[PDB]
């Protein structure tokens, strides 16, 4: 059983970052006038599959060579594990919790490769990228600190309940637009992936097993964000309504951020650090005190059962 | 007549409405979010594109391409080695050796191409007073050596026996232009 | 043993991607770097302060939690701002 | 001091760093120089055309007009009013992609996309016209000297007429995206400032002067061709960052429409190339029937026309500035020397200076400002 | 304002020759639009019109499935266009053949050919001309 | 058998390296404009799984692209070691294939196939995209014509 | 058009979709037309460790009743 529902919950979710990688190049030629790939199958389905196979077909510390993108997709991969869907697969008080972790801590493999390659022009960018990822983890970390002061419980399915009647968006907006962009640092995504812009050390294999992880992490933070801020309609008798409207704002958000990688350009680090440091963080504080008071000035001090 | 751009036509003012409107589109990104609806428009429009193969792009009469000596209606060729070609070739690709021909005429021997010099650039259907060797349209002669591109005598006269049954057409519409 | 399994599996899996990867073919110092990582510590410790809160909160002491909040908000808001105006968040040297 | 190199991602750079921002930028050109001004000696003076359109490769016609310009000067001649206004009308044509080409690699290098993508297909209805017009796509033969090659087929101008009354609203579409987004002009502002001294010191031209409160324009003054008729605003800018040059290049654009409107609604009827048949060669049935344009048909073109001993130094508006040219003669069709002048080169002369204090990513921007193209700059 | 879409869309589907003529040509030229067909060469290859599209889409071609001794289902150059529509359908003219034929001249290759890249009939360079130079030829007896 | 479905193994990775072709765009000079009118929409390159652009060391086929002078020479062959097995070649332009206008000149490189291998070759000054495309096409061809699986088995 | 594109986005959405699904339905065969209890605290587990000693069986999806 358990080892069924497994593969359930890994096979079909490489599937669709593989057809998110096809509509991701889809969408973007729709937005810059051209069509996509429409020749190697039907509509682009198996373009996916083709640079698989031409990838592991591709030429070339072994230990740090390995650990680094097998620990990557390994911790991109068990970030799934705790999610409600609508009933999860492992429920864990402290559940987001582990994502951060498990999140934060593929900076070990962006740092273990840059400390092998002697190449200063790796070592240069490797600092740069960690540090941003560092610091908009942090953000990351205390807009969830500031929200679940709403359920008193640092689980994942008291957030359905609560959401029962209301989402949790038309509140803590101001977050949302945050939560909403962290997101697009930590996966190193547009408007802050000078980390693949500035280019002056990864093979095809460890370099497919990256973007594996990349595009993973890509549709968790999807799925948080449908989670926490979008909250579904849980109707017990329909799990399967409430697994299709996930899967529905899941596509809406990795679309969204399509739109964001074709339309703007990218941020010139200190401009970005600046962003952080000087506009997120005093708002980031100042939000979490609001919502720390709303549940004592309002008798909203929810329970832990 | 000059202008003047990025300047505003006096000093502005302090107003709380204009710090109102400045915050606003500093907090909530209008503009960024009009950018993001412009490019859903042009999600939402026809693509230009087209299947190369199945499909092939415009052109006019005028092309320059695929290189073809010609014939006169009646078989004979139309080279006379006056080698207006060789002296005006900016890129001296051409090599030409004439001689006699056993029938008294002239004529030629060797007429040789190199379309790696060749710039497509069409002086020598520009200077060639009998329109024999015309600048072709035909683009699709790609190869996969360095020795399929140094044309000859047979090879163009190949070309233009091959292609004749539209340089006649196009020259028939281009000339009076010229 | 339920992690186990499944750490196991992710773990067994992605080497199963590597091995078939590898056999189907047959400098100064810049102090910014450090006062950043360092910022990120002094704020990794207030998060873990600040976390508790979801089961400080269901307490009677209402008059305490909110006060031993704001304090530490303000104070390393505090903190911050020195170091902004004492010019660490610059990064032209 | 973790001096560097840097690559594409032709222009080769090396970084002397402090840190993270700079203190020295280095290019190191001749990465893509030829034989150009070597070559052109022994080759006649319509065997050499084509070298002034694969120089500053964008517009290429901008330059052929230049080459023109300056063999009319010399052979004391002009070119008729229909060639005049043609030649107009393709100049500013090559302003327009010219300056599309810059803004976009810009966007581009920066990572903003979508323009490039978008705006290629008006890029590529112009190469439709070089086509119906010369016979191929960019690097046509078109503009020659006494004049020009051949006549307009009869289906351009309403093609012309057409393509002009949407390029307005494809700028538009996109200034919607960039003249306001924050993000850019956060990418460009207060970078490449430039004083008004300096710049005249190191020789800059064009766009890099008139950003900075100049009013130099080589159309206005210095008028080469019928442009002293029609009507032209010229752009300036008070601050001197990349953004006001951006903003030029764009309302360059602009005016350029206004002045094809023009050119369309007075193109007068005529001839093309001049009727002086020791210099332009003649049309093919008088070359065929009469005999004395036979022979200078021949003469032409074995032994292009021969120029009398002298010297000059033109000048052209290219998207850029003062291309020029200082053509040598002696007595004879085979010049003796022939100096073209491209900004590029003063432009990285100054580039040194426009970087001092900035950062790494901003050399980048200043390059996009400066439309830096090499085989201008190597020749 | 779909159902007319959705009519449209339908009739495309069975403007081939059914579901075979349908997945021949999806998988082959990965299109479905209908239009006129106008001309059909000697070899195979039909031509298609349909002038409500945009430029340079508003004609096209499907190929022949073996050409010359070859089969072409998959393989398929742009090459093999013979000229007098290749003209047509780089837009060249608005006139086909059949409102518009050649000159009826000899001299003209007949069968035409498709590229020869690196097939045993290629092309190689070579000299069209004799021996500048002769030389001398000695004799065959000892003094 | 073995020889038979051997030679359809041989086919479907030559499919896959057909298909999923990376270029890196060693684009020189005026050659280039071309190249960027071709990932244009009008043909739109990526449409047969083919990226506008990508780095070396992840890349297949190499796309050389304008004059070849003897400063930018040992870069060149410095890309083309580095790049990873297999690694496809693609000449654009007279420059490239035979120095073009340049040929007689004092510091170019009479032909890129003095330097470096060449799979495809493609005339021009400039080319037209739509004959890029047929080069490239041509390439495709050139792989799926590959026996290597054969000359193993076989070996 | 944009029509073009569903063949990706309805993959990933039933790709998607699948694992919620599957879970519910499996953890329900399991135990028993009722979903997987869970226990946040101590309760609960003495509660369903309760259940395993008296099921008869020794597991825990068995609701007695009046009938013991
Ligand atoms: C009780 C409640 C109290 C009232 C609260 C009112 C609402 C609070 C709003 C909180 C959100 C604030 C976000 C923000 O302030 O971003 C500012 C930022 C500009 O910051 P800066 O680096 O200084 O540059 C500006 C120079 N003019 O702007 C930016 O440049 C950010 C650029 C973001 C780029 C990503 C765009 C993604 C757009 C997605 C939209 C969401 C869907
Ligand atoms: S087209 Fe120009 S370069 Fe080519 S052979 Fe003719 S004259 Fe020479
Ligand atoms: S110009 Fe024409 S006739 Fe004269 S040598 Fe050249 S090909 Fe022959
Ligand atoms: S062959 Fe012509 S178009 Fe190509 S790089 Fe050389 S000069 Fe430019």
């Amino acid at each position: 059983m358990f080892f069924i529902n497994i593969l359930t919950l890994l096979v079909p979710i490489l599937i669709a970052m593989a057809f998110l990688t096809l509509v991701e190049r889809k969408i973007l030629g729709y937005m810059q006038l051209r069509k996509g790939p429409n020749i190697v199958g039907p509509y682009g389905i198996l373009q996916p599959f083709a640079d698989a196979m031409k990838l592991f077909m591709k030429e070339p510390s072994m230990s740090l060579f390995i650990i680094a993108p097998t620990l990557s997709l390994t911790l991109a991969l068990s970030l799934w594990v705790p999610l409600p869907m609508p009933h999860p697969l492992i429920n864990l008080n402290l559940g987001i919790l582990f994502i951060l972790a498990t999140s934060s801590l593929s900076v070990y493999s962006i740092l273990w490769s840059g400390w092998a390659s002697n190449s200063k022009y790796s070592l240069f960018g490797a600092l740069r990228a960690v540090a941003q990822t560092i610091s908009y983890e942090v953000t990351m970390a205390i807009i969830l600190l500031s929200v679940l002061l709403m359920n008193g419980s640092y689980s994942l399915q008291t957030l359905i309940t609560t959401q029962e009647h209301m989402w949790l968006l038309l509140p803590a907006w101001p977050m949302a637009m945050m939560w909403f962009i962290s997101t697009l640092a930590e996966t190193n995504r547009a408007p802050f992936d000078l980390t693949e812009g500035e280019s002056e050390e990864y093979a095809a294999g460890p370099f497919a097993l990256f973007f594996m992880a990349e595009y993973t992490n890509i549709i968790l933070m999807n799925a948080l964000t449908t989670i926490i801020f979008l909250g579904p309609l849980y109707y017990i008798n329909l799990p399967e309504l409430y697994s299709t409207n996930f899967m529905m704002e899941a596509l809406l958000l990795s679309s969204t951020f399509l739109w964001i990688r074709a339309s703007y350009p990218r941020f010139r680090y200190d401009q970005l650090m600046h962003l952080l440091w000087k506009n997120f963080l005093p708002l980031t504080l100042a939000l979490c005190m609001w919502h720390i008071s709303l549940p004592i000035f309002t008798a909203g001090v929810p329970p832990y059962m | 007549t000059y202008k003047y751009v990025n300047k505003k036509e006096q000093e502005s003012e302090v107003d709380m409405k204009s710090a109102t409107d400045n915050a606003a589109r500093i907090l909530m990104w209008t503009e960024l979010i009009r950018g993001l609806g412009m490019t859903l428009s042009y999600l939402f429009r026809e693509p230009a594109t087209i299947n190369y193969p199945f499909e092939k792009g415009p052109l006019s009469p005028r092309f320059r391409g695929e290189h073809a000596l010609r014939r006169y209606p009646s078989g004979e060729e139309r080279c006379i080695a006056c080698k207006l070609c060789e002296a005006i070739c900016p890129a001296q690709a051409i090599t030409i050796e004439a001689e006699p021909r056993a029938d008294g005429s002239r004529r030629t021997t060797r007429y040789d191409i190199d379309m790696t010099k060749c710039i497509y650039c069409g002086f020598c259907q520009e200077a060639c007073p009998v329109d024999a060797i015309v600048e072709g349209p035909n683009f699709e002669f790609s190869t996969e050596t360095h020795e399929e591109l140094l044309y000859n005598k047979e090879k163009l006269l190949n070309n233009g026996d091959k292609w004749e049954a539209e340089i006649a057409a196009n020259i028939q519409a281009d000339y009076l232009y010229r | 043993m339920n992690l186990y399994t499944v750490i196991f599996i992710n773990i067994l899996l992605s080497l199963t991607l590597i091995l078939v990867a590898f056999w189907l073919p047959q400098l100064p110092f810049s102090m910014k770097f450090f006062l950043v990582a360092i910022t990120f510590l002094l704020f990794d410790l207030e998060i873990a302060l600040l976390l508790p809160l979801p089961w400080a909160i269901q307490t009677i002491k209402t008059s305490t939690m909110m006060i031993m909040a704001f304090i530490l908000v303000t104070i390393l808001s505090l903190g911050l701002a020195y170091e902004w105006t004492q010019k660490g968040l610059e990064w032209t040297e | 001091n973790m001096t560097l190199n840097f690559g594409p991602q032709v222009l080769r750079l090396v970084l002397e760093l402090s840190g993270e921002m700079v203190r020295k930028c280095d290019p190191h050109i001749g990465l893509l120089h030829r034989g150009t001004e070597k070559l052109i000696e022994y080759k006649t003076y319509l065997q050499a055309l084509p070298y002034f359109d694969r120089l500053d490769y964008v517009s290429m016609m901008c330059n052929e007009q230049a080459y023109s310009i300056a063999v009319e000067k010399l052979l004391n001649i002009q070119p008729p009013p229909r060639a005049q206004w043609i030649r107009v009308l393709f100049g500013e044509i090559t302003r327009i992609l010219n300056h599309i080409m810059a803004v976009t690699t810009h966007a581009l290098d920066i990572g903003a996309m979508t323009p490039f993508f978008w705006m290629f297909e008006e890029r590529e209805k112009m190469f439709e016209f070089y086509e119906r017009v010369s016979g191929a796509r960019m690097h046509a033969a078109y503009i020659r000297p006494g004049g020009v090659h051949q006549d307009l087929p009869l289906g351009l101008l309403d093609d012309i007429y057409e393509f002009s009354k949407n390029f307005s609203l494809r700028i538009d579409e996109v200034e919607e995206m960039l003249t306001n987004n924050r993000i850019w002009r956060n990418r460009t502002v207060d970078i490449g400032v430039v004083t008004a001294e300096d710049a005249l010191n190191y020789g800059f031209s064009g766009v890099m002067l008139r950003g900075s409160g100049i009013q130099w324009d080589l159309r206005k003054t210095q008028p080469y061709d019928v442009y002293d008729q029609v009507e032209f605003d010229v752009p300036i800018g008070s601050r001197g960052d990349c953004y006001d040059r951006y903003l030029c290049r764009v309302e360059e654009m602009r005016q350029s429409l206004r002045i094809i409107e023009q050119c369309l609604n007075k193109m007068p009827p005529g001839e093309i190339k001049v009727d002086d048949a020791k210099v332009s060669p003649p049309k093919r049935a008088e070359m065929k029937t009469s005999m004395e344009s036979l022979i200078h048909h021949f003469k032409l073109y074995t032994e292009g026309y021969q120029v009398p001993p002298g010297a000059t130094y033109t000048a052209i508006e290219a998207p850029k500035g003062e291309f020029g040219v200082y053509l040598v003669s002696d007595g004879s069709s085979r010049p003796y020397r022939c100096k073209i002048k491209a900004p590029g080169f003063a432009h990285l002369a100054g580039l040194d200076k426009m970087s001092k204090g900035h950062m790494l990513a901003d050399v980048v921007a200043i390059i996009g400002t400066q439309d830096i193209v090499f085989g201008e700059i190597d020749r | 304002e779909l159902v007319e879409v959705l009519k449209r869309g339908v009739q495309q589907v069975t403007g081939h020759g059914g579901l075979r003529g349908l997945l021949r040509v999806f998988f082959r030229a990965n299109d479905i639009r209908i239009g006129t067909l106008v001309g059909e060469d000697k070899y195979g290859n039909k031509y298609y019109e349909d002038n409500k599209q945009f430029f340079g889409r508003h004609r096209w071609v499907i190929y022949t499935t073996e050409m010359n001794g070859k089969n072409t289902f998959w393989d398929v150059d742009g090459s093999m266009v013979p000229p007098e529509w290749h003209r047509w359908l780089h837009c060249m003219t608005d006139d086909p053949p059949t409102t518009n034929p050649p000159t009826a001249r000899k001299f003209i290759w007949t069968n035409h050919k498709f590229n020869v890249s690196a097939t045993p009939e290629q092309y190689v360079p070579y000299s069209t001309t004799r021996k500048k130079i002769h030389e001398w030829v000695p004799p065959s007896t000892p003094y | 058998r073995a020889e038979y479905v051997v030679t359809k193994l041989d086919d479907l990775i030559n499919w896959a390296r057909r298909s999923s072709l990376w270029p890196m765009t060693f684009g020189l000079a005026c050659c280039a404009v071309e190249m960027m009118h071709m990932a244009a929409p009008r043909y739109d390159m990526d449409r047969f799984g083919v990226v506008f652009r990508a780095s070396p060391r992840q890349a297949d086929v190499m796309i050389v692209a304008g004059t070849l002078t003897n400063k930018m020479a040992p870069a060149l062959r410095k890309v083309y070691d580095q790049m990873p097995e297999p690694r496809y070649v693609v000449s654009m332009g007279s420059c490239a294939n035979g120095g073009g206008y340049y040929h007689y000149s004092y510091s170019v490189v009479r032909g890129c196939d003095r330097i470096v291998p060449v799979d495809i070759y493609v005339p021009g000054c400039p080319p037209t995209a739509e004959a890029l495309l047929y080069g490239i096409l041509q390439l495709q061809r050139k792989i799926k014509r590959e026996q290597k699986l054969k000359i193993w088995y076989r070996r | 058009m944009w029509f073009e594109i569903l063949p990706g986005l309805a993959i990933m959405g039933v790709c998607l979709v699948i694992p919620g699904v599957s879970t519910a339905y499996i953890h329900k065969f399991t135990n028993g037309g009722k979903e997987k209890r869970v226990a946040r605290v101590q309760y609960q587990w003495y509660l369903m460790e309760r259940d395993r000693r008296i099921s008869g069986v020794n597991r825990y999806y068995v609701s007695k009743g009046l009938e013991n």
